[PDB]
C-alpha cells in the first residue's frame, strides 16, 4: 500500500503519543524515504519496516523511548550515525538483507553505549575473513551477534 | 513555393542514385554476383550524336 | 488544497453564467466529447513550408508562464532572446517563447530524481533494440527474390487483447478513482493489472502518454506486405533490412522472442480436446464447451484461460476454427481440406448427389457442387489458383517451389473438385470397412480418397495418371508438369500450367458466423463444410508444460492429490462473503470458530495421525498471532487451517506438516504441494493445479482497491445508505448497503454480498427444456 | 581471380593479441576462502589401502 495510509489505518483514532508498538511491513515508501513520521511518537518502544523498497535513513525524527528496530529486506547503505542522536537508548538492531560493503559504515554504532545485540546476515561484509571477531573488537559493549554470542551461545527467545 | 522547393533541390541526388542502383542491382542479380564496379566502369549509355 | 477551492470557485463562476449553465445542465456527460471538437479547429495545407517559415521568427513556441517563473528561467541568459510577456490569442494562458529555451532547460534546468521510467513506457521500442542487438549478420548476396504478398503481423506482442479489454486496463492502471464498474476481464486477469499498476503508481508522468503507449503495446500491427522466407514477427519488424527484390542480407534470427511455440502449444491443446470430445456421439458439443472452459495455460508469468486465448488468436487452422465456432467467435473466410488451405475467390453452386460403386455393385452417394468456382490454395511451400466447373477441374496454375508439395497440392485439389473417373467408379482396393463408421460415423467419399492417397504413393501416382496425359507441345515445355513435378518434360499432365513465383494471397476483411453439427461439421450459413474432425492428425503423445486440465476425465493424478486439491478448493469456497465465513470470523477475531468449520472436519482424516496433535498446536498458534494483531497472510491461513481440527498435544516440531501420503507443507516457503507468489496473489498452485481465490478481502501484500471488487454487487437503490470513499470500502460490514460514485456520472448502490452465479449454465439448462 | 579479390577486398586475417590486464584484487579473498573448512566433507574419492 503506502506508509501514509497504512499508518493512518493502524491509528484507529489513537493519538500518536500513547502507542507502544507499530508495524509497517509489506508497504511502499516513495524514493525509499520515510514519510509521515515525526517526534510526536514518544511512547514508541518498537518499530518494524520490512520490504518497503527503502534505501536510506534521512527523514527519521528523534525517538528516545525506542529500544528495538528492524530494517530487513531493504537496500540501506551508509547512514548509521543518526542512531547515536535519535535513538541513543537503543539496544537491538537488525539489518539482514541490506547493502553493506565495508566496516567503516558500521563504526558509528560504537557510540550506542546501550547496544546489546546486532544482526547481520546475507550482507557482503559477512563474506570476509575473521569478521565476527573484528566487529566484537570494534563494539565491545556488544554481546550478541546475529542471535549468537561469542562461543556460539544461542540467545534465548525473549 | 519556389523558394521552399529550390532550397530543396538536393532531391536530385536521390532520384539519380535510385536509377543508377536500379540498373546496377538488376544487372548484378541476373548473374548472382557483385557486379557494380564493373557495371559502373563498363556499361555504355548512349548520350548523344556527333 | 487551495487548488480545490480554486476549482470550486471556477465552477461557481461558470454556473453564474447563463449559457454554460444550460449546456452543463442538459443532457449527459458524453456531450463533452462533442464539445471537445467544436473547439481548437485549425489545419494547414502545406505543414512543411509553414514550419520553415515560422521557425525564422524570434519566438516560434508557445509555452507555460508559471512553470518558467518557478524554474527561474530568465528572458535572456546572455544577449539571447528566449521569451517576452504576451498572451497567445487562442489559449489565453500561454506566453510566446523561442526554441533556444529548450536547450537552456536541457543543460541547466530542473532535474528529476529518476528517468528510468521511460524504459517501461516504451517497452516495445527497447525490446526492438534488445532484439536487434542479438542478430548475427552473415553476408549480403544478390539474386531475384521470390516475394509473396500476404497479410502478416509486424510487432511481437504478449497477451494480445481487444480494444474493449484494453480500455479498462488503462483506466485500472492509472485512473482508479474514475474506473468503471468492474468487468469480467479485470477480475479474471488481475495479475497483469497489478504488474502494470506497480510500475506507474506514485510517479510524475503525463498519464495520457502512458495510456497511448500501452495501447500500441497491446496492438499487433497487421499489414499486407511482400514477404520471403519464414514468417515471424521478429523478422517482419525489420524485413526492410533483410532483403528486397534483388538483394538478400542473410541473418540468423531464430532465437529471439519466441512467439511460435505458444501458438503451436495452443493448437496442440485444441487438437487434444477436439479428439477427446469425439467419444460422446449424442452430446459431443456440450462436452467440448465444458472441456474448453475448465482448462487454462501459462503465458510468461500469468495464467490465462484457454477460452479467451482462442478468441484472441488469429490462427486460421482447422483445429482452432471448430473451437471458435463452439464458443461463438466469428472467424475469417478461410476454408480447409486436410493439411491444405483454400480461399474462394468467386463462383457459386448447389449440392448434387452422384453414386460411386466401391467394389462391383455397391452404391455410395457423394455430393458435388455445380458451378464455376475459382480457388486459391496453399500447401507447404506451394500455392495454386485453380478453378472448377460442374464436377470437372477446368484448370490449375501453380507457382510453388517443390515437386513433392506440388504433387500433393494437385492431388488434394483434384479430390476437392471430385474430378476423375475414380469418383465415378471407385478404386478396387478401397473397401467398405474403411469407407465409413470407423467409430460409428460415416465418412464421405472424398475423405476416403484423401486417406487412400496418403496411405501409399502408388495410389497418388495412379490418381495423377487418371488426369489425362498429353505430349508437351513446343514452347509450352516450360509450363508443364510431369508425374515427378518436373519443370518441363516431353509428356505432361493435361491442363496443368506451371510458373515461377508464389501466387499472391488474396485478402478480405470479412467475418462469417458458422455453426457446427453434432458430428463437428462446421456449416457457414450455407452447405459448405469449412472444417471437420477428419482433417486432423490421427493421434500423438505430448507432455504439456504449464497447463491446467482441471477436469476429472482429463486427469492422470491419483485419488490422493485429487482429494487434497478438492479439500483446498472447498476451504477456499468458504472464503466468500456472508456470516459464518472466514473473513467475517477474522473481522470478529473469532479464530476459535475456524477450528470447527465443516471443511476442516472433512479434511482432518488425511492428516498424519501419529503426530496430528503437534502440528495442530503449531498451526493453531500461528493463526491466533495472525488473527489477533491484525497482520495476517491469508494464504498461510488457508494452508494451515486443515490441521486445526484435533486437540493439541506436546512434541517437537521439525518444520514440516505432513499428510498421510508422504506430502508435506512447510509453513512459509512455497513448494510443489502448495505454492503462490506475491505478484499474482489470486492463484493457488496445488500439485500444479490453479485454484482461483475469490477477491473478497485484502491481504498485506495483495492489499489494494482490486482485492475486494468481487465481494461487492449492485442492488436496488436506497437513498438512505451513506456515500463513502473508494478506500473506505475495506471497512464496510458484510451485508451492508452503501451508495457510491462509479466511473463518470454514475451514482449507484452496492451491497457487500457476492452474488455472481454462472450465467451460461442457467441459460443452457432452461433452453434445453424448451425443446422437450 | 584478381577481380574477385578486388571486389571483396580480401586481406590477410589480422591476428589479434590478448589485451594485457592489471593486478587481480580478488585472488586473495578466493585464496582465504579456500583455506576455510566447509560444513561438508569427503567430496573427493580415493582408493583403498593394501595390507
Amino acid at each position: 500500500m503506502e506508509m501514509g495510509r497504512r499508518i493512518h489505518l493502524e491509528l484507529r483514532n489513537r493519538t500518536p503519543s500513547d502507542v507502544k508498538e507499530l508495524v509497517l511491513d509489506n508497504s511502499r515508501s516513495n524514493e525509499g524515504k520515510l514519510e509521515g513520521l515525526t517526534d510526536e511518537f514518544e511512547e514508541l518502544e518498537f518499530l518494524s519496516t520490512i520490504n518497503v523498497g527503502l534505501t536510506s535513513i534521512a527523514n527519521l525524527p528523534k525517538l528516545n523511548k525506542l529500544k528495538k528496530l528492524e530494517l530487513s529486506d531493504n537496500r540501506v547503505s551508509g547512514g548509521l550515525e543518526v542512531l547515536a542522536e535519535k535513538c541513543p537508548n537503543l539496544t537491538h538492531l537488525n539489518l539482514s538483507g541490506n547493502k553493506i560493503k565495508d566496516l567503516s559504515t558500521i563504526e558509528p554504532l560504537k557510540k550506542l553505549e546501550n547496544l546489546k545485540s546486532l544482526d547481520l546476515f546475507n550482507c557482503e561484509v559477512t563474506n570476509l575473513n575473521d569478521y565476527r571477531e573484528n566487529v566484537f573488537k570494534l563494539l565491545p559493549q556488544l554481546t550478541y551477534l546475529d542471535g549468537y554470542d561469542r562461543d556460539d551461545k544461542e540467545a534465548p527467545d525473549s | 513555393i519556389k523558394n521552399d522547393w529550390l532550397s530543396k533541390a538536393r532531391r536530385c541526388f536521390i532520384t539519380t542514385m535510385d536509377t543508377v542502383e536500379t540498373i546496377c542491382l538488376r544487372e548484378s542479380a541476373k548473374a548472382e554476383e557483385n557486379l557494380v564496379e564493373k557495371t559502373l566502369n563498363e556499361k555504355q549509355m548512349w548520350i548523344g550524336k556527333k | 488544497m487551495s487548488l480545490l477551492l480554486t476549482i470550486a470557485k471556477e465552477y461557481k463562476r461558470l454556473c453564474q453564467d447563463a449559457k454554460a449553465a444550460q449546456m452543463m445542465t442538459v443532457g449527459t456527460v458524453s456531450n463533452y466529447t462533442t464539445f471537445k471538437k467544436w473547439t481548437t479547429s485549425r489545419k494547414e495545407k502545406n505543414p512543411s513550408l509553414r514550419m520553415r517559415w515560422a521557425m525564422s521568427s524570434k519566438f516560434p513556441i508557445i509555452a507555460n508562464k508559471r512553470m518558467l517563473e518557478e524554474a527561474q528561467i530568465p528572458k535572456e541568459h546572455n544577449n539571447v532572446a528566449l521569451w517576452e510577456d504576451t498572451e497567445d490569442v487562442s489559449k489565453r494562458d500561454h506566453v510566446l517563447a523561442s526554441a533556444s529555451c529548450i536547450n537552456y532547460w536541457n543543460f541547466c534546468g530542473p532535474c528529476v530524481n529518476n528517468s528510468e521510467v521511460i524504459k517501461e513506457v516504451y517497452k516495445s521500442r527497447f525490446g526492438r533494440l534488445e532484439r536487434r542487438k542479438e542478430i548475427m549478420w552473415k553476408e549480403l548476396r544478390f539474386t531475384l527474390v521470390d516475394r509473396q504478398r500476404r497479410r502478416v503481423d509486424t510487432q511481437p506482442v504478449e497477451q494480445r487483447l481487444r480494444t474493449g479489454e484494453i480500455k479498462d486496463l488503462q483506466m485500472w492502471t492509472l485512473f482508479e478513482d474514475e474506473a468503471p464498474l468492474a468487468s469480467k476481464f479485470i477480475l479474471d486477469n488481475y495479475g497483469l493489472v497489478k504488474e502494470m499498476r506497480s510500475k506507474f503508481a506514485n510517479k510524475p508522468l503525463n498519464k495520457e502518454v502512458v495510456a497511448h503507449m500501452l495501447e500500441k503495446q497491446f496492438n499487433p500491427e497487421s499489414r499486407f506486405l511482400p514477404v520471403f522466407g519464414a514468417i515471424r514477427p521478429e523478422r517482419m519488424e525489420l524485413i526492410h533490412a533483410l532483403g528486397g527484390e534483388t538483394w538478400i542480407q542473410e541473418a540468423n534470427t531464430a532465437g529471439i522472442s519466441n512467439v511460435d511455440q505458444r501458438k503451436n502449444d495452443i493448437r496442440a491443446v485444441c487438437r487434444k480436446v477436439c479428439l477427446a470430445a469425439n467419444a460422446s456421439i449424442m452430446n459431443a458439443k456440450s462436452k467440448l464447451v465444458e472441456y474448453i472452459k475448465s482448462t487454462s495455460m501459462r503465458i510468461g508469468e500469468t495464467e490465462r484461460k484457454l477460452e479467451e486465448l482462442i478468441l484472441e488468436t488469429d490462427d486460421v487452422s482447422p483445429e482452432v476454427t471448430l473451437c471458435k465456432s463452439a464458443l461463438g467467435g466469428q472467424l475469417g473466410k478461410t476454408l480447409s481440406f486436410g493439411p491444405m488451405l483454400l480461399k474462394k475467390i468467386s463462383g457459386s453452386g448447389v449440392k448434387v448427389k452422384d453414386t460411386v460403386y466401391i467394389q462391383g455393385v455397391r452404391a455410395v452417394q457423394f455430393e458435388y457442387w455445380s458451378e464455376q468456382e475459382e480457388f486459391y490454395g496453399e500447401y507447404k511451400s506451394a500455392t495454386a489458383l485453380f478453378s472448377r466447373k460442374e464436377r470437372s477441374l477446368e484448370w490449375i496454375t501453380i507457382g510453388g517451389g517443390i515437386n513433392e508439395d506440388r504433387k500433393r497440392l494437385l492431388a488434394m485439389c483434384m479430390i476437392f473438385c471430385r474430378d476423375g473417373d475414380y469418383f465415378k467408379d471407385a478404386p478396387a482396393t478401397i473397401t467398405m470397412a474403411d469407407l465409413s463408421t470407423k467409430l460409428g460415423r460415416e465418412i464421405p467419399y472424398q475423405y476416403v480418397m484423401m486417406n487412400w492417397i496418403q496411405k501409399s504413393e502408388d495410389n497418388l501416382e495412379a490418381l495423377l495418371y487418371s488426369r489425362g496425359i498429353v505430349e508437351t507441345n513446343p514452347g509450352k515445355m516450360g509450363s508443364s508438369m510431369g508425374i515427378d513435378g518436373s519443370k518441363r518434360a516431353i509428356k505432361s499432365l493435361r491442363a496443368v500450367t506451371i510458373q515461377s513465383g508464389k501466387i499472391d494471397m488474396p485478402e478480405s476483411k470479412e467475418k462469417i458466423h458458422l455453426e457446427l453439427s453434432d458430428n463437428l461439421e462446421a456449416f457457414d450459413s450455407s452447405g459448405r463444410i469449412v472444417a471437420t474432425i477428419l482433417d486432423l492428425p490421427s493421434d500423438k503423445k505430448v507432455t504439456f508444460q504449464d497447463v491446467s486440465f482441471q477436469h476429472p476425465d482429463l486427469a492422470v493424478l491419483r485419488d490422493e492429490k485429487t482429494a487434497i486439491t478438492k479439500g483446498y478448493e472447498a476451504l477456499i469456497k468458504r472464503l466468500g462473503t456472508g456470516d459464518n465465513d472466514i473473513p467475517s470470523l477474522i473481522a470478529k477475531k473469532d479464530y476459535l470458530s475456524l477450528y470447527n468449520l465443516p471443511e476442516v472436519k472433512l479434511m482432518a482424516p488425511l492428516i498424519r495421525p501419529n503426530r496430528k496433535g503437534v502440528y495442530s498446536r503449531v498451526a493453531r498458534k500461528l493463526v491466533s498471532t495472525q488473527v489477533t494483531t491484525g497482520h495476517y497472510s491469508l494464504h498461510e491461513l488457508i494452508k494451515v487451517l486443515p490441521f486445526t481440527y484435533f486437540a493439541p498435544k506436546q512434541g517437537m516440531f521439525e518444520g514440516r506438516l505432513f499428510f498421510s501420503n508422504d506430502s508435506f507443507v512447510e509453513p512459509g516457503v512455497n513448494n510443489n504441494v502448495f505454492s503462490w507468489s506475491k505478484a499474482d496473489s489470486s492463484k493457488i498452485y496445488c500439485h500444479g493445479i490453479a485454484i482461483r481465490v475469490p477477491l473478497v478481502v485484502g491481504d498485506e501484500h495483495m492489499d489494494t482497491s482490486l482485492a475486494l471488487l468481487e465481494g461487492f454487487s449492485v442492488c436496488e437503490n436506497d437513498p438512505r445508505a451513506p456515500m463513502v470513499t473508494r478506500q473506505d470500502l475495506i471497512d464496510v460490514g458484510f451485508g451492508q448497503k452503501v451508495r457510491l460514485f462509479v466511473g463518470q456520472g454514475s451514482v449507484r448502490t452496492f451491497k457487500r454480498t457476492a452474488s455472481q452465479r454462472a450465467a451460461s449454465s442457467d441459460v443452457n439448462k432452461n433452453v434445453k427444456k424448451i425443446k422437450m | 581471380t584478381q577481380d574477385v579479390i578486388t571486389t571483396e577486398g580480401l586481406k590477410q586475417s589480422e591476428n589479434k593479441l590478448p589485451e594485457p590486464r592489471s593486478f587481480p584484487r580478488w585472488f586473495n579473498a578466493e585464496w582465504m576462502w579456500a583455506i576455510k573448512d566447509s560444513d561438508l566433507t569427503g567430496w573427493v574419492p580415493m582408493a583403498e589401502y593394501p595390507p
